């Protein structure tokens, strides 16, 4: 009942979709080769939304990893936890698209997405009652880029109705990680913007931050990072396979997150996070974990959300708690903060409640954020978009790959409009 | 799976290969006969691998004089290669690019062809060619020339990556290296996809002031390469990270198609007696990278602008401290940027720890870097060489060996204007724009 | 050519807050109330520009700038143009695009030494400059 | 209910502090590892005015550590009693302001003051009903006295109606243990006279003459001068957090004592204080505090109160004791004395008992005293300012960091206005 | 994390160099070797740490004779410095300021900003530099002072300490200290944030008074000055009752920009046949310390007025008796204050003892004292220099060696004028006003 389809694109998309299936076997008690060692009947109840049942008692992701280099897939059969995946669903090319959007998105991706297509098919086939996919990839390589592109279009053109998850690694303000990043983010966000329902952007630099201030580690490897991602998926995720006093599911956050359909560019946010040490100075209490959300140092974007207001606030919570507590901590984060919140949508907040902590911790939360400040970061790639798309620079490896002007073009101005959009409803009334 | 064949053309090619192949052999665990005694196959890049545990390269040693090649053969790594890859011609093309281009390469051009098709019909993902020669040597030069011809002509898209040994600004071991050295550019222009240059004069530099060889000779400077080479060649050849290809290089790299001239530098370059009294943080090694002294090439970059560039780091490479370095970086001041690019770094990471050679000159340490940067300044020392020819082109010089060989003094001219458009595409990407 | 000079310790020759931020407002006509509100780096552009003829191109300074980044893009500039006139005191960019009272106080202070140094008395409208 | 925020500044305010918080986990039982190990009800009936309680049964206090030089916090933290204090609350600078005013107060210190406000911002929030704020810092050091006033000018701008405490320690007549604390000292009583509700100067000359004279120690470290300062505050505090046969709380405290607004600059006392042996020579009670408070030997302030008047005094008992005989020693002393009183402040003495005694004692006193003796202090510090500000003595430091001489000027004639109202008041019939 | 560098300049700045680093190493409980087999990491601010337990000092060495830094390499100290701060010229500057700060200075000065810069880039609360250098030779003075020109040029207000070797009164090893004194003083006044005087004449009078050593040598100078400046950096290095900070110093002891020359002196100075006999009561260091004996410069300060004092007191001292002491002071006939400093008196407190180096001549004490004293009698000492440069520039004598090398005349005129109006400014100070 209501099953989703996990893919990963790009080298970022498989070592988050790694650490996230290895934070899911985690909640749901499954050893790395696939068998059931849990003590609750409850975490099998729902084992179906992202498991499919082989024989003999085991247990199967329902993830597809994609990518055009065989190093990311060796290196995530290699270690531990990597039995558990069906080998067939390891989809991968040869030569990597390059950083190249072009390869990624019509002459390498074009080879492979046939495959990808057909297994996607045979999952949704196999699966009870389709709810959504959730993509996680990035949009700064060409191959993580370009492939979740047309992979998310063909889908869409195949299904229609259903909704498609993206997190999307967006590049960071101060530095650059490639040298073309600007072509690919504007190109994958005009896919985006055109077919997707939803989208939370993820910024390097923010998760950075965050980690040497508040979990206060000087030597932070993408592990941690990945780890904090995965949880912020498994906290989104976690209303639909488990109950809760207030069950949610994708589909609730969807409709309330989005008042228009282009605007559904989010940001995530998690809670509590704390050092090695400060862990027992304090009390964990849903109004820390309120105060803890809203705030600046808390937000894997990289815009402060006090530039712009806040459109709409989900919160997701895990752990016997009191409802009443809850709400009051949201209508005074409501009430005291009236400056940074839309006037035109009264109680523009959405609350869930699960019952099921996250391991080790008493309980805790999830935060989606949808506000009009991430606009600054469509301008700021905008901008470069111009100072690189001026002097025709780095143009000729797309243009030799088939494409015209005319798609930058029509995709900056495309942007353009959002930012527009994005601008008028901040100055509404 | 993944593989990628090299192919040393001239003296200082097969020399090259030496190094690099010696540094292959020590990182895959390979013994000298073939056998084997982070790691995924790895080793199935470079080393094809015979019914038993025999392993051989996948590389072509081509050389018209035999004494290197007979070097090769009788030295210690004899058994290794494959005896069909050495290929040796009779007589050399001494420093004229018209015998190795026209005379002398097409008599055994052909057999190389035959044998480089042959390596790569029993490969399944071949990505490109890494090519190792001079432009002062009339075989590198000319050779060069025609097999990039032949190549390009015969393989339609794939990355060929030249590591050439420009010639110095002032130290200079032949007299005619500005001819061969224009003719042998403006022949490659339109089949290097991209061309890294590196320079005599400054690697002796470094290695009279980081690793403190008083009297070093050309094993070093081969040393260097390879340890350069096999830098480029680890996000392929092992597990990392976050991993980068070959066309990701031919992309990062080349803003415009007719500049595509990145300039390489190392890090660290320490002495054992030096290994001690410091960490090797890699802010440290950035800012050694991007300081102008540990540079590869006499050109210096502060009178010029970055348009891209690349860092390679590996071994324990913790990537929050390579955001903080680059950031760092950013603010300096030596540090300008073109007007076009406000994103210039591409930044990959590879778990495995650079290998030291046994008898070498470094030090074994943990951490390691590559940068490739593709710039303005480096624009200024074809200025110097124009300058040069134009001298020995005031008066006839030399002219008579290439006119009587098979050639004719209009490429020379052509050869000439297509320089100075060079030149002036260079400096028209220097400036700034309106509004 | 232009001259540069140092400060380390001077009595009668610091000027207090309040009087330097005077001088900002008085010589590029606007109204700055907040000294490390100097991290945006428009007012220096401008200085360089008042300094000496051209020497800067005011078109990519941004003076709406409200970022981080910007003001490292602000500071590059700076930085092309105290290259440009042979002026050779490292600035601290990173200390001072945090926006912080010390780092600013201490470049302003500096900055006021070198600007007397090396001013004729020409006079102009700061505003077709700046737009 | 009734919490109250502790902030240390300078060396001398993180010793003090120390002290302090050793002083309140003896008082109400506690651990260093922040357990409860008491054996009466009491002890935890209030312990939520000092102690935040976290999880499983913990309790941390409710303490900010503020210093510009690592190391007293390293030896905070380095010592015993130091697992308890919350590991974010220890806000420490990296170079020191260097004995300068100007950058505890502009320059230094605003590198640590946003910070220092948000954890404060977080601590009210969190409390149920805030009190108020005692601050521990001393006016010779720069840190100290630039630092503390620049922390209650914005605490009190963000808070206006609540109370602030600060414990200042005011330097020695005799000798000077800084150079240039004129200055320092001139603008610290400046901030205070603006924005504090009350502070008890505290002078090092007068507890080494009192540890010297009444102790019998020969060998007093700081450990102890701070012991003593420790223990008034817990006498003053002491009337909050246990009941008495009659309650009071600093609320009643500065009503009663501060009749004039800016004059709210008092001394503190303490008693019993008695050497090692002369202990059980000496029957304690309610008499012999009496007399032992009112005289000079036992005044921690270096300025002799007979040589002004007595203008209010607060006493605070702790212990069994029959109240009439109270009420009978302080009617004498008050009659007998009757030079001494402000005769238009009919009945001018404050009297509050609690209802637990002291370490080691059956019971104890407080002594806090508004009194105009020490406008003469004031004045001595006055006239070395205009001996040090006549010829520009060290003024180009502080005119190197950005002040002006109009503000040392302005600064000095509202200390020159303070006297005089203390003398105008001292000569009103 | 609390960081200050140390920049030894000239041979004098080199072997109390030596001293220094052998005191810090037997502070710390460091080999040679850089292992390790009241205290925090105290070592932090002197040793860097590497990747193993090796730790090196950030110290500069830099000399234009390669004859001390030979010395240094080849003594018991190799394997401690990292071998590039150990920067040697080519020729000595022979007592001249000219060949110190025109001809051969610049020639090296570069290098050494290169380094200083690499060492400051990878600390993390740098505060400031500790210059020991000499008045007479050539080097010291004229690098010193090229040095100090650059540093404020480059970074913008961090304290820069002078240790001096002030030239002695009568006792002269060179001929021309004179003219190099006035120069390099003339030169720093406007970038020298504290200089701290010390004569050898005095240490030479108190070795042989209280050491009771009859022939004294250098080593014990030195071993007396790295005393001192441990002494100073105890409160930095350790955990104190009253700590300390360079910027303490500079606020506390300085109140004229001009007049920022302080002298020292330290105590108690006894040998271990002395050690007993009196138990070195706070009050006797004290009285010993404002004895005009004990001061390190032939200037006696009871013909003046102390502007201000510094006292830090090490070991086990009780606050108590540190008030007594200087009440007691302050009391005395010999002690008499300037009209507008009415409290002259800073006091700092150490936990950790002075550390006594075997083979020494100290004797281990439980408490010590460093008297930091800003007076005016000093002053009169500067008079003495200016009478000689009158006299050695009433016939023009050695000028030529200045003029030929670099030098204008106007330069010795306008430090002389420089150095009459510092004379003038010391008296007007020196005087009281009215009212
Ligand atoms: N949060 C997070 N981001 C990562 C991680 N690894 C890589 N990234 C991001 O992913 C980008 C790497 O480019 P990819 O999209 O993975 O490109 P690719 O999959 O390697 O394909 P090619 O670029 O063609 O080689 C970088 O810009 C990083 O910002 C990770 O471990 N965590
Ligand atoms: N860095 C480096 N350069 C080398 C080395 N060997 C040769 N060279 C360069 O090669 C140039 C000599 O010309 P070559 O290209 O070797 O000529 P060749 O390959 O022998 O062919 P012929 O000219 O016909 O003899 C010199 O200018 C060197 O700069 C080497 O081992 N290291
Ligand atoms: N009663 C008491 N007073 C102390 C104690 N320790 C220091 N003091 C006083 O505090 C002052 C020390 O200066 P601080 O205000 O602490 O200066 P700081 O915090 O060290 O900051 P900087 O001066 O910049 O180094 C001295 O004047 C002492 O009189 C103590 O243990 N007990
Ligand atoms: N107290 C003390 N003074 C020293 C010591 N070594 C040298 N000096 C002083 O240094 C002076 C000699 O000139 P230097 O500064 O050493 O000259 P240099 O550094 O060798 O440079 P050149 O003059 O070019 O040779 C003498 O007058 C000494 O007073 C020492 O070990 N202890
Ligand atoms: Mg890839
Ligand atoms: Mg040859
Ligand atoms: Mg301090
Ligand atoms: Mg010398």
């Amino acid at each position: 009942m209501r099953e989703i389809v996990h893919i990963q694109a790009g080298q970022c998309g498989n070592q988050i979709g790694a650490k996230f299936w290895e934070v899911i076997s985690d909640e749901h008690g499954i050893d790395p080769s696939g068998n059931y060692v849990g003590d609750s009947d409850l975490q099998l109840e729902r084992i179906s939304v992202y498991y499919n049942e082989a024989s003999s008692h085991k247990y199967v992701p329902r993830a597809i990893l994609v990518d055009l280099e065989p190093g990311t897939m060796d290196s995530v059969r290699s270690g531990a936890f990597g039995h558990l995946f069906r080998p067939d669903n390891f989809i991968f090319g040869q030569s990597g698209a390059g950083n190249n959007w072009a390869k990624g998105h019509y002459t390498e991706g074009a080879e492979l997405v046939d495959s990808v297509l057909d297994v996607v098919r045979k999952e949704c086939e196999n699966c009870d009652c389709l709810q959504g996919f959730q993509l996680t990839h990035s949009l700064g390589g060409g191959t993580g880029s370009g492939m979740g592109t047309l992979l998310i279009s063909k889908v869409r053109e195949e299904y229609p109705d259903r909704i498609m998850n993206t997190f999307s690694v967006v590049p960071s303000p101060k530095v650059s990680d490639t040298v073309v990043e600007p072509y690919n983010a504007t190109l994958s966000i005009h896919q985006l913007v055109e077919n997707t329902d939803e989208t939370y952007c993820i910024d390097n630099e923010a998760l950075y931050d965050i980690c040497f201030r508040t979990l206060k580690l000087a030597t932070p490897t993408y592990g941690d990072l990945n780890h904090l991602v995965s949880a912020t998926m498994s906290g989104v995720t976690t209303s639909l396979r488990f109950p809760g006093q207030l069950n949610a599911d994708l589909r609730k956050l969807a409709v309330n997150m989005v008042p228009f359909p282009r605007l559904h560019f989010f940001m995530p946010g998690f809670a509590p996070l704390t050092a090695r040490g400060s862990q027992q100075y304090r009390a964990l209490t849903v109004p820390e974990l309120t105060q803890q959300m809203f705030d600046a140092k808390n937000m894997m974007a990289a815009c402060d959300p006090r530039h712009g207001r806040y459109l709409t606030v989900a919160t997701v919570f895990r752990g016997r708690m009191s409802m009443k507590e809850v709400d009051e901590q949201m209508l005074a984060i409501q009430s005291k903060n009236s400056s940074y919140f839309v006037e035109w949508i009264p109680n523009n907040v959405k609350v869930a409640v699960c019952d099921i902590p996250p391991r080790g911790l008493k309980m805790s939360s999830t935060f989606i954020g949808n506000s009009t400040a991430i606009q600054e970061l469509f301008k700021r790639i905008s901008e470069q978009f111009t100072a690189m798309f001026r002097r025709k620079a780095f143009l000729h490896w797309y243009t030799g790959e088939g494409m015209d002007e005319m798609e930058f073009t029509e995709a900056e101005s495309n942007m353009n409009d959002l930012v527009s959009e994005y601008q008028q409803y901040q100055d509404a009334t | 799976m993944r593989e990628c064949i090299s192919i040393h053309v001239g003296q200082a090619g097969v020399q090259i290969g030496n190094a690099c192949w010696e540094l292959y052999c020590l990182e895959h665990g390979i013994q000298p006969d073939g056998q084997m005694p982070h790691h995924h196959d790895s080793f199935n890049t470079f080393f094809s691998e015979t019914g038993a545990g025999k392993h051989v390269p996948r590389a072509v040693f081509v050389d018209l004089e035999p004494t290197v090649i007979d070097e090769v053969r009788t030295g210690t790594y004899r058994q290794l290669f494959h005896p069909e890859q050495l290929i040796t011609g009779k007589e050399d093309a001494a420093n004229n690019y018209a015998r190795g281009h026209y005379t002398i390469g097409k008599e055994i051009i052909d057999l190389v062809l035959d044998r480089i098709r042959k390596l790569a019909d029993q490969c399944t993902g071949l990505q490109g060619f890494l090519v190792f020669h001079s432009f002062g040597g009339g075989t590198g030069s000319g050779f060069t020339s025609l097999l990039m011809e032949r190549l390009s002509v015969d393989y339609g898209k794939k990355s060929k990556l030249e590591f050439s040994i420009y010639p110095a600004p002032q130290v200079s071991t032949a007299v005619v290296e500005p001819y061969n050295s224009i003719l042998t550019t403006h022949t490659t222009l339109e089949h290097s996809d991209c061309a890294f240059m590196v320079d005599n004069e400054a690697i002796y530099d470094i290695c009279r002031r980081n690793l403190d060889i008083e009297r070093p000779t050309y094993t070093n400077l081969n040393r260097l390469i390879s340890q350069i080479v096999s830098s480029i060649t680890a996000s392929l050849r092992f597990d990392g990270a976050l991993n980068v290809d070959l066309t990701a290089f031919q992309t990062n790299l080349v803003p415009y198609p007719r500049i595509h001239f990145p300039l390489a530098t190392y890090a660290p370059v320490i002495s054992a007696e030096k290994a001690y009294h410091e960490q090797l943080s890699v802010a440290e090694i950035t800012n050694a990278c991007f300081e102008p002294a540990n540079q590869m090439v006499k050109c210096d970059p502060r009178h010029g602008k970055y348009m891209a560039c690349c860092l390679l780091y590996r071994g324990d490479v913790v990537p929050k401290d390579v955001n903080a370095a680059i950031a760092t970086i950013k603010t300096k001041r030596s540090i300008q940027f073109v007007d076009w690019c406000p994103t210039g770094f591409k930044v990959g990471i590879n778990y495995q720890p650079p290998t030291v050679v046994p008898g070498g000159d470094l030090a074994k340490v943990q951490r390691a870097v590559c940068m490739l940067s593709n710039t303005t300044a480096i624009a200024e020392a074809w200025a110097r060489l124009d300058h040069k020819f134009d001298l020995m082109y005031a008066k006839r010089a030399f002219v008579h060996w290439y006119v009587g060989e098979g050639m004719e003094e209009g490429e020379f001219s052509e050869a000439r204007e297509d320089m100075a458009a060079l030149e002036k595409d260079y400096e028209e990407v220097g400036v700034d724009s309106v509004e | 050519m232009a001259v540069n000079v140092y400060s380390t310790s001077v009595t009668s020759e610091n000027l207090s807050r309040h009087d330097m931020l005077a001088w900002v407002n008085d010589s590029l006509h606007l109204n700055y109330t907040k000294i490390e509100q100097l991290c945006s780096g428009a007012a220096y552009c401008q200085f360089m520009d008042m300094l000496f003829p051209g020497c800067v191109h005011l078109r990519k300074v941004k003076f709406q700038a409200k970022l981080e980044h910007e003001y490292i893009h602000n500071f590059k500039v700076l930085q092309a143009a105290f290259k440009k006139m042979g002026v050779d005191k490292i600035i601290p960019v990173e200390k001072l695009v945090k926006g912080k009272f010390q780092d600013n106080f201490e470049f302003i202070q500096w900055f006021k030494k070198f600007f007397d140094a090396n001013y004729d008395g020409k006079d102009y409208n700061p505003l077709l400059a700046r737009q």
